[PDB]
């Protein structure tokens, strides 16, 4: 991003921490949920409890 | 006469039954002195025992 | 009316004192009596769903 | 008329004599006079009808208050025609590049005002922070170019005397608005040139204009809140015994404050049947 200081203009750049933090345009929210139903599906918990 | 006007407001403005008057229903004499400083409106009653009922109701309750 | 209300035509109800003027009015046109509360933004939203 | 006991007769008179002395006298603001809210008779006399002799007095002080709402019509005209003054000289004078002037002062030509009390703080404000873009770019002393920043409201090139005594009156306009007294033209006309004139004059006709709105808005804001909370009391301590009188008393205050047509309103309504609700407030 860029970011404002004492009437100047600075440049801030930090790390994404986790998956989620990638915009819902590039890693839309059903693509997470079906991620997860892949997770259920490695664990045998295909259908959850 | 302070009396006269009011048992002319209560007998005919308001229409009370002799068996309830001021004497023995204290709100309505409070509420007597207000009343007869409105000179006007005594054409139309229905107005006045309205005001009545409401102030009965306002006089009565556990809330 | 024939012409649209304003601060003045408009009366604030007293619900509980011996408001008479207003009974006496009534079936008036000229004053609209209405009650000090209002309608925020959701409310009023709810109310026209 | 105002009416309200507890008090000896002679202190309720020294009150209403004291609302006519406000109109003249300084420094009007009701926490401005202590001896007013010592006057009330707190830690004297019972709580439950000394907050209700408050509450009048508040309420008397903001509706004279409100009466008075100071008549800046005059001074409005003075500044109307000084900023079209200030955009003649403008549209005169050789600007660097006639874009960037030609815009602010296009933003200053129409400002005029607009027939409503609570617009005019605004637009006053308006036109000064463009005035002063201009006059700052007429004598190339810089300007903030940062977003989000607004070059302050102040004058240009003055000498310090003049704006120290500017300043000195501004104070004491804020201690009384009623009694408007501008005439601070110490401006000797060779003091740079005669935009800078202009703006120096059209500037403090502005900070005059927006001090006295916004010192009286201020005032009513304050008046407001605290007779809104001296109502809830009232309502609260009234609450514990239920009878006719306590509840018409009640009913009374359960109007709201938010207007001054509603203050109005709740000053008649308990006025005009003062032998109805009295009951249940005793003398000591």
């Amino acid at each position: 991003t860029h970011c404002q200081e004492n009437s100047e203009t600075v440049a801030l750049c930090t790390p994404r921490i986790v998956i989620g933090n990638l915009p819902d345009g590039l890693a839309p929210g059903p693509f997470h949920e079906l991620r997860t139903w892949e997770i259920m599906e490695h664990m045998r918990l295909r259908p959850p409890p | 006469k302070r009396d006269e006007k009011h048992r002319h407001v209560v007998n005919v403005v308001l229409e009370l039954p002799t068996e309830i008057s001021e004497a023995t229903h204290p709100v309505l004499a409070t509420m007597l002195s207000k009343y007869t400083r409105m000179s006007s409106l005594f054409n139309d009653k229905c107005a006045f025992k309205l005001d009545l009922l409401r102030m009965v109701a306002v006089s009565r309750t556990r809330r | 009316d024939r012409q649209p209300l304003n601060p003045a035509n408009i009366e604030a109800r007293h619900h509980g004192v011996s408001d008479v003027p207003r009974l006496g009015a009534m079936d008036a046109d000229e004053p609209l009596f209405v009650d000090d509360y209002r309608a925020t933004d959701d409310e009023w939203t709810l109310q026209k769903v | 008329s105002l009416q309200f006991i507890g008090l000896q007769r002679r202190d309720v008179v020294a009150l209403v004599n004291f609302l006519r002395h406000l109109t003249q006298k300084p420094d009007v603001d009701l926490e401005a006079h202590p001896k007013i809210l010592k006057k009330c008779g707190e830690k004297r006399l019972h709580r439950r009808t000394v907050l209700f002799n408050e509450l009048m007095l508040w309420l008397g002080y903001y509706r004279e208050l409100r009466f008075h709402n100071p008549d800046l019509s005059s001074v409005l005209e003075e500044f109307e025609v000084r900023c079209v003054a200030v955009a003649r000289r403008g549209y005169t004078y050789p600007f660097g590049d006639r874009g960037k002037a030609r815009d602010h002062l296009a933003v200053l030509d129409r400002t005029e005002f607009d027939t409503d009390v609570r617009h005019d703080a605004e637009i006053v404000e308006r036109a000064l922070v463009s005035a002063v873009i201009l006059a700052k770019m007429s004598v190339r002393e810089t300007l903030v170019t940062a977003i989000g920043q607004t070059e302050p409201i102040a004058f240009v090139h003055l000498k310090d005397t003049e704006v120290q005594r500017i300043e000195e009156n501004l104070e004491g306009v804020r201690r009384n608005m009623f009694c408007v007294k501008p005439l601070d033209l110490n401006l000797d006309r060779h003091a740079n040139t005669a935009l800078v004139n202009a703006v120096n004059k059209l500037v403090y006709t502005g900070r005059l204009i927006m001090n006295v709105r916004r010192s009286w808005e201020e005032l009513e804001r304050k008046c407001l809140a605290r007779i809104q909370e001296r109502c809830k009391l009232l309502v609260k301590e009234l609450r514990m015994c239920l009878s006719f009188d306590s509840n018409y008393c009640r009913n009374i205050l359960k109007h709201a404050v938010e207007n001054g047509d509603s203050a109005d309103t709740l000053l008649e309504l308990l006025i005009e049947d003062f032998d109805i609700y009295v009951d249940s407030f005793p003398q000591s």
